[PDB]
């Protein structure tokens, strides 16, 4: 049993201060087993931050971040499921689905996991799983206008990854999760 | 020089309450002020001053009916960003006044004020300038040009004669790139400024120039086939087969299905051409992906 | 709704 959190571009100082303070309360360290990040934390102390929350921490290189290491893209696994890391501002169109579905097929990953949207999507398409939190500090972007602070976290079983996403709709936090099986 | 952020960034948060107006006047005065820390300091203290401009912009179009001249407040908000990234660009900094120029460059697009047309041309042609002059590292002038072109395949502002400067110059940048994989990579992705890429004058649809896509394809294939390492050759092989593969998808009827078959023949013909590693494993993966993914709903050949 | 954390 191992639960996992991914989120990204938080945007901090850029266009973001911290985090929502609901969201802020929800994360607490110790729960969190593995800590996956796609965006730009644009500061290492958003950094020390996540290393606050878990120990396995994972980033990779967003297009606003100044840091000197964060690599550009990363496959990692947890448990048995292959999951490709990467932000998404090279998967051109930014939105695709389909651009989306070939990086998917030249990394061979089961969970393909970006950002870069501000927008989060959880879908399943040719029996793989693709993961976009989204802003957890819903920042700005030029796109779209109404963003909606958001986190997933998925709780890799034993060949069976159920991910569950926070929202902040209005004031309180709503809640909703998809299911997926390895192929 | 590192410890004003989180300050400014405070300053951001607690200043959006505020009504545009004054917040431009506020923004102004941490102008002058904030551009004062010195040529160490704005390195971590303006980008928040750049943004916060481009959010007072939107929140200024959501102000078009109390407001009959937020379009000259949004002129005067681009300007002062632009002087402001140019502040930036008097210490000596490539990489990032490029980002801000594009991002100012796509918010001018979204916004629609008047006269927002020339601004995010100049914003675009500001990231060329110093594209050309001050970024000459092979890595970083790969992953700029690939931010200019995902950038300015998002914006429908343009038209034919404005969109047409950034799609040539994209395709010139991108083809004088320093390494032979980078070049060809670099010339791959800018299919998608042919074929996704909107402008003005087709009223918002998609240019979808099918013909010139394969032609930046063709000209990535022949850099390829001049990668001379055959390890990375078939690599660029199957990634610019799976860009075929996409268009293909997107109803580009210039795209034969006989192309797939002679470009995956290269393929078969020289991939046993390498021995066992965990690269050509990957390799191998890659392409019997692509296989069984053109295998699933088998339509033609 | 569930939750590994709070609601």
């Amino acid at each position: 049993r191992m639960l996992v959190l991914v989120l990204g571009d938080l945007h901090i100082p850029h266009r973001c201060n911290s985090l929502p303070a609901k969201f802020k309360k929800l994360l607490v360290p110790g729960k969190i087993q593995h800590i996956l990040c796609t965006g730009n934390l644009c500061t290492k102390e958003s950094y020390d931050y996540l290393k606050t929350l878990a120990g396995d921490v994972h980033i990779v290189r967003g297009d606003f971040d100044e840091n000197l290491n964060y690599p550009e893209q990363k496959v990692v696994t947890v448990g048995q499921f292959k999951i490709g890391l990467i932000h998404g501002h090279q998967v051109i169109p930014w939105g695709d689905m389909a651009s989306l579905a070939l990086l998917q097929r030249q990394f061979d990953v089961d969970i393909l996991i970006s950002g870069h949207t501000h927008k989060f999507e959880a879908f399943e398409h040719e029996n793989k799983f693709y993961i976009n939190p989204g802003s957890a500090t819903g920042a700005y972007n030029a796109l779209e206008t109404n963003i909606i602070p958001s986190f997933v976290l998925m709780d890799i079983q034993a060949s069976t990854v159920v991910t569950y996403v926070y929202q902040l709709i209005g004031d309180d936090v709503k809640v909703e999760r998809i299911e997926y099986k390895k192929s | 020089f590192a410890d004003e952020q989180s300050l400014v960034g405070r300053f951001i948060h607690l200043l959006r309450s505020d009504d545009p107006d004054q917040q431009y006047l506020i923004l102004n005065t941490a102008r002058k002020h904030f551009g004062a820390g010195g040529n160490q300091r704005i390195r971590f203290t303006l980008p928040p001053l750049v943004f916060a401009a481009y959010q007072l912009a939107f929140r200024y179009k959501e102000n078009s009916q109390m407001d009959d001249k937020w379009e000259k407040k949004c002129q005067k908000i681009f300007s002062f960003a632009h002087q402001t990234i140019s502040a930036l660009i008097k210490a000596e900094l490539a990489e990032l006044p490029l980002r801000l120029f594009l991002q100012g460059a796509l918010a001018a697009g979204e916004i629609g004020f008047e006269n927002h047309e020339t601004v995010a041309y100049e914003f675009m042609s500001q990231a060329f300038s110093l594209y050309e002059d001050e970024i000459s590292d092979s890595k970083a002038q790969l992953a700029a040009i690939t931010l200019i072109i995902g950038t300015f395949e998002r914006m429908k502002c343009f038209s034919e004669e404005n969109h047409e400067p950034l799609r040539t110059q994209c395709a010139l940048a991108a083809s004088k790139l320093l390494k032979k994989p980078d070049q060809g990579r670099a010339v791959s992705t800018c299919a998608h400024l042919f074929w996704s890429g909107r402008n003005t004058d087709k009223n918002g649809e998609e240019l979808h120039g099918g013909k010139r896509v394969m032609e930046c394809l063709k000209k990535a294939l022949k850099i390829a086939n001049q990668c001379m390492d055959p390890s990375l050759q078939v690599q660029l092989f199957i990634e610019i087969l799976n860009r075929y593969i996409y268009f293909y998808e997107k109803e580009n009827d210039a795209v034969t299905i006989q192309v797939l078959n002679q470009l995956i023949q290269k393929i078969r013909e020289d991939l046993p051409n390498l021995e066992s590693s965990e690269e050509t494993e990957q390799i191998n993966k890659h392409f019997h992906n692509t296989l069984e993914h053109l295998r699933s709903r088998r339509e033609s050949p | 709704f569930d939750d590994p954390l709070n609601a």
